RNA sequence: UGAAACUCAAAGGAAUUGACGGGGGCCCGCACAAGCGGUGGAGCAUGUGGUUUAAUUCGAAGCAACGCGAAGAACCUUACCAGGCCUUGACAUGCUAGGGAACCCGGGUGAAAGCCUGGGGUGCCCCGCGAGGGGAGCCCUAGCACAGGUGCUGCAUGGCCGUCGUCAGCUCGUGCCGUGAGGUGUUGGGUUAAGUCCCGCAACGAGCGCAACCCCCGCCGUUAGUUGCCAGCGGUUCGGCCGGGCACUCUAACGGGACUGCCCGCGAAAGCGGGAGGAAGGAGGGGACGACGUCUGGUCAGCAUGGCCCUUACGGCCUGGGCGACACACGUGCUACAAUGCCCACUACAAAGCGAUGCCACCCGGCAACGGGGAGCUAAUCGCAAAAAGGUGGGCCCAGUUCGGAUUGGGGUCUGCAACCCGACCCCAUGAAGCCGGAAUCGCUAGUAAUCGCGGAUCAGCCAUGCCGCGGUGAAUACG
């Protein structure tokens, strides 16, 4: 997560497709889970230390 | 590369979310967001208070912000103006306008994040690892406890190769599910670098 | 078997550009950084230097080119 | 086979719909 | 009998813990064998090696790299390259300093970024009749302390992951033995999936592991009727459609149930063999869960971080190209080579999921992609939706074909500022290789393999044949 790019967010991208998203937390740019707003990495820690209510471990 | 975070393990029974709320498709990331912005900046001050942990809950645009701290009157400050300050800068944050509460925690050695916390400014202070671990290990043993483990990461003492210092004593069943065990993480930043401390306390089972 | 659509698109930084020329004449060459655009038969005639990404290539255009795009006859990659 | 974008089963496979399979 | 010069920091004995043995004994695992289906050949998709290139960004390297980081590379992403620009900067905090300051709308140039230029508007705090002066934020110029770096180092590191390995192990306390490293316990007999339990024993216990407590699937019950049902009757446009009702199905919370409990035989015991009852037995089936440690394993390119290095560029913005190059080599896959098959028509049975700048019933136009119109749905109540293999009827008649759909020509639809490089989808024409694959090599022991469809994550669109899930049909074989 490069701090320049932390750009991504911008309310004039020039165009809707330049658009992409990105880790609200980490930074990172693939991997991103729109639900959550987060990356996997950081989507795997903090289910980790329970600050995603809800989010439980999951086995069938 | 084993051994999944023991708070997550447990997250269904004897472990509770410190975030708590319900929120749609549209809304859930928001709140996170919001909430993570809450911990952060609640974690980045209230730190010379030793907080041990941050609940939050939420209904209507009102949220809980449960602080648990070890040393509450350093929250509250001088009459109660730090705790005003503090909502200030909250208000400031999210527009929500939510309340705030302190929770005393008896015996800041029985929580592991106090204690993680504890051996990691021990650390940073240049203390004897090896013994620093052990005396903790030791004060989270004498109260409680039924059992309790330290690990103090690489780097230690400095030395060029890293190292892994162990010291445990009592019960620390990590596979057992109904352990009830606290866990707890704190860095250390030295000048050669970083050190990892983790923090098993076991008490009680059922 | 190629497509576009009902609305073909040119883009506007040229198109203006070579009517302008047409009105007053033919002049010489062009600078062009958009590939992406269509030919259409008012540029017949014309030279256009295309940008293959590394220089500008002196396309010449004639009557059985038109409706192709002008990067197609800028190749950007070299081999052997 | 399913390799065939002009028969019934080449259009399940690719998802698709179409003339060879109609959407009723 | 028996030297010397020269030269080394040892040479050597016994014992200890390991590792190894083309040493021995005992015992496991789809390890072999038995069996079923594959890869290796073909065409295509994808990743990699190599070569090429201005650049083809970087990483991953035997199992444990190669459909891996990538759960979505046209621009973006993007870190690479060419060119046009910017520097107290796209982001944070602060200082000095001239001047203007909040801010709104234009013009020139341009590929855009940027550079340049012009015009509206002068609220605040204090002093002054006024002119006006000074002043805080904010914004622009100049300088300073700094930002920034996907630049190097994963042998400087945290965290997290892979791996031996879900393997049956690894240790401690006290006691005892040994000068000591260490040993005993943990060895032995029986048993187990198991250092699981039993018996014995200079040992007695204990911890991390095993097992159990957690989840799903199996049978039953209680609680509940916007899902269900002529179970039941009345009505019926005969569709659970209306009345009506929680009996059944289902839905989702709690709870029961299985413990070698009962019978026979063996055994010292733990347990083993068999039988009964039971929905289910000897761990009922499947998950989550992976010990002390090993590989100076992987990752500073997700994040964090020590050190080093660049700071008119190793930072930053944009247009375009590249990550998609192709004499070649490999890995993983897809579709096939057909009759236990292909095609057309009609007809039947599922589970899990997603849905508001969304799913899109139904009507019209279109051969179709799709377009126009438009109902319902915050969704057990509407939609995606068709499930496919299957069944019935018909066509093909063994041929590179009505097998197989690559390649290529042409005409279109949609997303998107934009499909040349480089999207997917529809229609017409084209109709390749391929006749079951050399040496070699892979998976799987039961609802498994094989086979058939369905959904989702990322995402405008999509190169998804990938991944992660769901159900339908449903085998062979295991002497050892
Ligand atoms: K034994
Ligand atoms: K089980
Ligand atoms: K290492
Ligand atoms: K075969
Ligand atoms: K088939
Ligand atoms: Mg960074
Ligand atoms: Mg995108
Ligand atoms: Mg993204
Ligand atoms: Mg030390
Ligand atoms: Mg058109
Ligand atoms: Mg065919
Ligand atoms: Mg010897
Ligand atoms: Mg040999
Ligand atoms: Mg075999
Ligand atoms: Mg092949
Ligand atoms: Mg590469
Ligand atoms: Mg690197
Ligand atoms: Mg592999
Ligand atoms: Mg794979
Ligand atoms: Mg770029
Ligand atoms: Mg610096
Ligand atoms: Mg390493
Ligand atoms: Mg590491
Ligand atoms: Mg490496
Ligand atoms: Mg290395
Ligand atoms: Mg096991
Ligand atoms: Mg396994
Ligand atoms: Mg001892
Ligand atoms: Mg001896
Ligand atoms: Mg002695
Ligand atoms: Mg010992
Ligand atoms: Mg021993
Ligand atoms: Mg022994
Ligand atoms: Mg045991
Ligand atoms: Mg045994
Ligand atoms: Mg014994
Ligand atoms: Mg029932
Ligand atoms: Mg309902
Ligand atoms: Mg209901
Ligand atoms: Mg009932
Ligand atoms: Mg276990
Ligand atoms: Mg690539
Ligand atoms: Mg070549
Ligand atoms: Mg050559
Ligand atoms: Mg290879
Ligand atoms: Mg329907
Ligand atoms: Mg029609
Ligand atoms: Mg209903
Ligand atoms: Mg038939
Ligand atoms: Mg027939
Ligand atoms: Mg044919
Ligand atoms: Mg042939
Ligand atoms: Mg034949
Ligand atoms: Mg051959
Ligand atoms: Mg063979
Ligand atoms: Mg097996
Ligand atoms: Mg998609
Ligand atoms: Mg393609
Ligand atoms: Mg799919
Ligand atoms: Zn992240």
């Amino acid at each position: 997560a490069r701090k320049a790019l932390i750009e991504k967010a911008k309310r004039t991208p020039k165009f809707k497709v330049r658009a992409y998203t990105r880790c609200v937390r980490c930074g990172r740019a693939r991997s991103v889970y729109r639900f959550f707003g987060l990356c996997r990495i950081c989507l795997r820690e903090l289910a980790h230390k329970g600050q995603l209510p809800g989010v439980r471990k999951a086995s069938w | 590369g084993n051994k999944i975070h023991p708070i997550g393990f447990r997250l269904g029974i004897t472990r509770d979310w410190e975030s708590r709320w319900y929120a749609g498709k549209k809304q859930y990331r928001h709140l996170l967001l919001e909430d993570q912005r809450i911990r952060g900046l609640l974690e980045k001050e209230l730190y010379s208070a030793g907080l041990a942990r941050v609940d939050i809950e939420r209904a209507a645009d009102n949220v809980a912000v449960t602080v648990h701290v070890a040393k509450p009157g350093v929250v509250i400050g001088r009459g109660g103006e730090r705790i005003r300050v503090l909502r200030e800068e909250l208000a400031k944050l999210t527009g929500k306008n939510v309340a705030l509460n302190v929770q005393e925690v008896q015996n800041p050695n029985l929580s592991a994040p106090l204690v993680a916390q504890r051996v990691a400014e021990q650390i940073e202070r240049r203390f004897a690892v090896r013994r620093a671990i052990k005396q903790a290990v030791q004060r989270v043993m004498e109260s409680g406890a039924k059992g309790a483990k330290v690990i103090v990461s690489g780097r230690i003492g400095g030395a060029e190769q890293a190292r892994t210092e162990w010291a445990a004593q009592g019960r620390v069943p990590l596979h057992t599910l109904r352990a009830n065990i606290d866990y707890g993480f704190a860095l250390a930043r030295t000048t050669y670098g970083v050190l990892g401390v983790k923090a098993y306390i076991f008490l009680g089972e059922v | 078997p190629r497509s576009l659509k009902k609305g073909v698109f040119v883009d506007d930084h040229l198109l203006e550009k070579v009517l302008e020329l047409n009105a007053k004449g033919e002049k010489r060459l062009i600078k062009t950084w958009s590939r992406r655009s269509t030919i259409v038969p008012e540029m017949v005639g014309h030279t256009i230097a295309v940008y293959n990404g590394k220089q500008h290539v002196p396309v010449y255009i004639t009557e059985n080119m038109v409706g192709h795009k002008l990067g197609e006859f800028a190749p950007t990659r070299t081999y052997r | 086979g399913k390799g065939d974008r002009r028969t019934r089963r080449g259009k399940i496979w690719r998802g698709t719909y179409g003339k060879y399979r109609p959407r009723k």
